[PDB]
This record gives C-alpha cells, structure tokens and sequence, in this order.
RNA sequence: GCUAAAACUAUGUGCCGAAGCUGCGGAUGUAUACUUUGUAUACGUGGUAGGGGAGCGUUCUGUAAGCCGAUGAAGGUGUGU
RNA sequence: GUGAGGGGAGUGAAAUAGAUCCUGAAACCGCAUGCAUACAAGCAGUGGGAGCACCUUCGUGGUGUGACUGCGUACCUUUUG
C-alpha cells in the first residue's frame, strides 16, 4: 500500500480567473480539461477530483480559424421523426457561447458521474464582469 | 454394494455457494447460476493480476510527469536527464517522492537537467 | 419481557393477512383495537382474535397492566396448502392451491 | 531521515523503527543484514542522491522472521472446448525491521 | 402473449410498493363517549344527540 | 477539436507502449555430473479429437472379541487452519 | 363460538420429543439489526479505493457495507466460424 490515493475530504480547489479574447478555441479548451481534471498536481488520482476552478471571461470573443466560422455546424436532435435541428459558429458564438464552451470541454472531459461533476467547476460568462469575487480567483494566462 | 451420493454431492455444492456469498439475486442462491459466476471471476482475476501492473505504472508516470513540469521539465527529458546522469531510482519510488517531498524532487530534477546540459 | 400469541392454519394467504399486520405494527393496544374493530377486511378479525388472546395471556400470567401494552412485534408465516382440481375446457384440468397462515404477535410494555 | 534501498528486484524507501516484507531471504531468523547499496539518503535538507550508489552509506536491520502471503486461486477455462485447470499459490516472504540508517 | 424471462423478487415487490393499506376516520361521539366512524350512527343507534330504537 | 497543424514530404533527438526479453522468489518433465542417496547443471512446461502417466474421495469384506464413543457416534449448521 | 388455535400449570432425561409427533438439509416466503441507494444507461463480476457501524491485543488489525474509478457481450451442444 506504499502508493497512496488522494483523500477527497483533503483536496484544496483553486480558483482562476482566464480571459478569452484572441484565443484559439479548441488549444484553450485543453488546457481547461488539464486543469478541471486535475492532470497539474502531483496528487492526481485517476478515481478522485482534484481539479481547480475556472471561470472563463469575455467568451463571446473566442476565435476559430480557415472559415469554420461559417461552415462549422452544431447538429441536435429531438426525439421526435424528423427533428434534427443544424446551427453553425458564428449564430451560436452570437447567442449562446456559454454553449460553445460546454461543448468544447465536455467532449475532452471523461464521460460518467466524475466527469459530470468535474464540468460544474466551470464559469463562463459572455461579458467583462463574474459574480465570483467573494472566492478571490486569480489570474491565469492560457 | 450400493453407494448413495447425498453427502458428498452436497458438500460440494455448499463450497461453491459458499465461494458465491454476496452477488445478487440467483448468483449467490441457485446453484447452476452461482457455479458459472464464480469461474467468471476466477477468470477475471486471473486477467486483473496482469492489468495491475500497468495501471500502476501509468498512474507513477502520470505523477512524475506533474512534479517535472512543476520544476520545469518534461516527463521524456527528465527520464533521459536521469538515464544521463546514472540514477537508477524507479518511478514508483519517484512518483513516492514526487507526491510526499518537493524540496527532494526539485533536486532531483536539478541534477537531470545538469546532466542534460 | 414479551407476552406471546399463535393463531396457527387460518384459512386465508399470507399475503392478504400481512397488510394487516403491517397496518398495525408497532402502535398501542388501544389504537390497534379500534382500526380493527373498524376494518372491513377479513384478516382483520382473525389478527383482532390473536391479539386479544395475547392481552389475555400478558393480563392472566404475567401479571401485567394492559393500560402500557404496545404490540411489539407481529408476522404471518405461510402454512400447509390444501390442492384442489379444477377442469377447465376441452378436457384439459388444472391445480387449485389453497393457502393458509400462521399469525404470531407479541405485546410488550 | 530516511533512505531508499534494494531488495528482491525492488526498491523500497524507509525510515527507523518501520517493518516491511521483502521476498524470502536465506538469512536466519533474528539475524542481522546490512545494505551498502543505498540510492539516496534524505536529512532535513540535506540530500544524497548516490548516482550508481552513496558512498559510505549503510542500512542496517533485523529479520523478525518468514512467511507465506494468503492463498490465491487461479483458473483457465476455454468455454465450448471441453478444458479447465486450476491450482494454488502462496508466496514466500521474509519480514524486516529497519533499525539503523546512516548516511 | 407471456414473459420471456421470470421477473425478479426484487421487481415484484416495486410494484407491490403501492399496496399499502389506509386507516379510517375515527372519533369520538360526545353523546355518549364511544368511539365511533365520523359521520356515522353509533353501534347503539345514538347520532347528534337523537337515539333511533327504543 | 485541429490551419507557420494536432495535415503531407524529408531528417534528428527523446520518450510511451505486450502475458515478447531481463531482474527477484517458487513448482515441475527429460538428459547429464556428483560415478550411492537428491543435490547442481542444460533444455523444456498454449492446446481440440486422441494417446501415456500419477492420485483424491464414496459403499462393503479381512486385519477387528482390536481402537474411539452418553465426560456425547453418525448426520446438520458456523469458525479457524 | 362449550369451534379451531394458543398461553400458564403439570409429566418426562429431553415437549422447536405434544400426537403427519427421531434428525429436520435446499429451493421458496417472513420479521429485526448495520451499511448503501431517488442526475444516472448494458452478462451484474473483477483490479483498485473514500467514508460509515461494530469488535478491538486499538495495529500497517478483524467483521459487515461499498460512494467514485480502469477492464469486461452467460453455459452446453454443433460447427469453417
């Protein structure tokens, strides 16, 4: 038993704070899904969260680049015949970025109730301002 | 001579229900159910001795590779700075370190890059 | 120190008796007598006679007070089965179980 | 303090006062071995990273005594082949207690 | 048209899970102290106060 | 999800990666050497039809007019080994 | 209910030896105690592993339970499969 696992009454979250203007969508979403799993700490635990809170900041400014801009598509599908509904970037970014960005690290995040509860440490708002003073979060450039 | 088979018969069966205790429903009542169930897990155990060792191993590199790029290094580089400079300390002890000591590990890692340069 | 009562072989299942039991359970003596006095169901008088025989046995050989009696623990048991056949069409016969029970309550202060 | 050290094809890190369990050894029961082949040896701050081995470094300790790990059962089995094999296994151990470490 | 497989004990009693049975609503008449089924006429013919048999 | 790529061509250094190989401990078949013994050495030990070898347990007969048993037999139900 | 069925008293070495009466296994069905369980998708295990209850020589212990996690599509027969 000379290998230990993390103690999840021990864990300590950090908070941070990331700015999203300029980025490149999919390069920051890796480092997110990095840092939401907990990859950055010497006591990871494959079965344990270890992972650090992230808001993100001014995420209607996230960036794509050739013209997936246009001719990336988001597809949904009701479960009712015929209910498959299609949008693309620029509409979506326009409207729901906080969408984009869930989509985004769920789909680098491990499926199941870890990975569920790993994604809640996430904030993503569209403008300048977070609610989350209280917590203190500082800056972190990625 | 007639032979009757009752005791021995259910000796038998009373070991494998006994071996079976704790699944769910007819595994751990019905004999014809629980027999096959507990083959499954000798067969799965036998596999599982094997997968240990890699999990293991992934788990100490994943851990060593946290603390290297703490101090400023790559998993791969510090393992070739390490090869370099002759330690031979293995990754589960390593990975002990890693997690348990920073000052030792950030020496560690010092030397690796002295021997990389 | 529980006073106890058996009602072996009534002549209804189980299954239909141990709603009554479980209605009961665990309340006082008094309560208990006026829900089946109440009831309409048919488990309901044999579960009333078992309990009154109980009380009698905790009043007459224990010595005990009625007045801080709660039934403590109750359960119904299956018992024998009576078969019975029942033809049905085109000559082809059937197996009737008839089921019975066993009641046992015990009341303690 | 504490060191790292050698044994059966592994390597374990100690400290004064622990037992551990290492594979069967031929020494005697309440004898005395020593380890001269330490890897790294760590006081407070100071620290000794032996690259083959540091020099002048000693672990010594006692052997309380032998024995068997707890039973393991393994099973092949080749499903519609008609063929099956099972068997038993105990491995040995000696158990050691750390009473000495110099630097 | 029949099961293809035996349902388990466990489902069995999920759906028994809403058999439970009710109490009545019992009180006790003023005229006389017994008690008695709300809204109903005592076993001794006695309601509100007014006696039906001799 | 990816665009001076996380794509393609050429090149270098490192690393990951199997029940493959090495390290530690244990079992076993064949053949040698010690020219007794059971101790070392070398090789080997996936497997259907099938062939060869070695055992566990159950009822009954002799050994048994012996040995265990109401200070508790067989049988049933747990625990440890 | 002058029923059936029980409780006390008494007999007996023994009354869960009380008359479909030696022992009383399994399937199947109740009651009680401890842990888990109502945001999460599949042969129900296996390798890891936090917390809780009890016993503790309080130990790197023992007995129950198993949040979270990697791997993982029953058995026999017949077949190229």
């Amino acid at each position: 038993m000379k290998t230990l696992s993390a103690k999840p009454a021990e864990v300590q979250h950090d908070w941070f704070v990331v700015d999203a203007t300029g980025k490149t969508l999919g390069r920051l979403a890796t480092e997110i899904a990095r840092r939401l799993r907990g990859k950055h700490k010497t006591s990871y635990t494959p079965h344990v969260d270890t992972g650090d809170y992230i808001i993100v900041i001014n995420a209607e400014q996230v960036q794509v680049t050739g013209n997936k801009a246009l001719d990336k598509k988001y597809y949904r599908h009701t479960e009712f015949p015929g209910g498959l509904k299609e949008t693309n970037f620029e509409k979506l970014v326009a409207h729901k970025p906080e969408e984009i960005f869930e989509r985004a690290v769920k789909g680098m995040l491990p499926k199941g109730p870890l990975g569920y509860a790993m994604i809640k440490k996430m904030k993503v708002y569209a403008g300048s301002e977070h609610p989350h003073a209280a917590q203190q979060p500082q800056v972190l450039d990625i | 001579a007639r032979v009757k088979r009752g005791v021995v018969a259910h000796r038998r069966h009373k070991k494998i229900l006994a071996r079976a205790k704790g699944y769910y429903g007819a595994r751990s009542r019905v004999y014809r159910v629980a027999f096959q169930a507990v083959i499954k897990a000798g067969q799965y155990a036998y596999r599982d001795r094997r997968q240990k060792k890699r999990q293991f191993r992934a788990l100490w590199i994943a851990r060593i590779n946290a603390g290297a790029r703490q101090n400023g290094l790559s998993y791969s580089r510090m393992i070739d700075g390490l090869k370099k400079a002759q330690v031979i300390i293995d990754r589960r002890v390593l990975a002990d370190i890693a997690m348990h000591d920073a000052v030792a590990f950030a020496a560690l890692a010092e030397k690796a890059k002295g021997a990389l340069a | 120190m529980e006073v106890t009562a058996k009602l072996r072989g009534a002549a209804i299942s189980a299954q239909k008796a141990r709603l009554v039991a479980d209605l009961i359970r665990g309340k006082s003596v008094a309560h208990a007598l006026n829900i089946l006095n109440f009831s309409n169901k048919k488990a309901a008088v044999l579960v009333k006679k078992a309990l009154e025989s109980a009380i009698a046995n905790a009043e007459h050989n224990n010595s005990l007070d009625v007045d801080d009696l709660k039934v403590s623990t109750i359960y119904v048991d299956e018992g024998m089965s009576l078969k019975r056949i029942m033809p049905r069409a085109k000559g082809r016969a059937d197996r009737i179980t008839k089921r019975t029970c066993h009641i046992t309550v015990k009341v303690g202060v | 303090m504490y060191a790292v050290i050698q044994s059966g094809g592994k390597q374990h890190r100690v400290v004064e006062g622990e037992t551990l369990k290492v594979e069967l050894l031929k020494a005697e029961s309440g004898a005395t071995i020593t380890f001269d082949d330490v890897l790294m040896v760590v006081n407070g701050d100071n620290i000794q990273i032996g690259a083959p081995v540091v020099a002048g470094a000693k672990v010594t300790a006692e052997v309380i005594g032998h024995g068997r790990h707890d039973k393991i059962r393994i099973i092949k089995m080749r499903r519609r082949k008609h063929y099956r094999k099972q068997q038993g296994h105990r491995q040995w151990f000696t158990e050691l207690k750390i009473t000495g470490i110099s630097g | 048209a029949v099961q293809q497989n035996r349902k388990s004990r466990s489902r069995r009693d999920m759906r028994r899970s809403h058999d439970a049975l009710t109490e009545n609503a019992l009180t006790v008449d003023q005229a006389t102290g017994e008690t008695h089924r709300r809204h109903h006429v005592t076993k001794d013919g006695f309601y509100r106060g007014r006696q039906l048999f001799a």
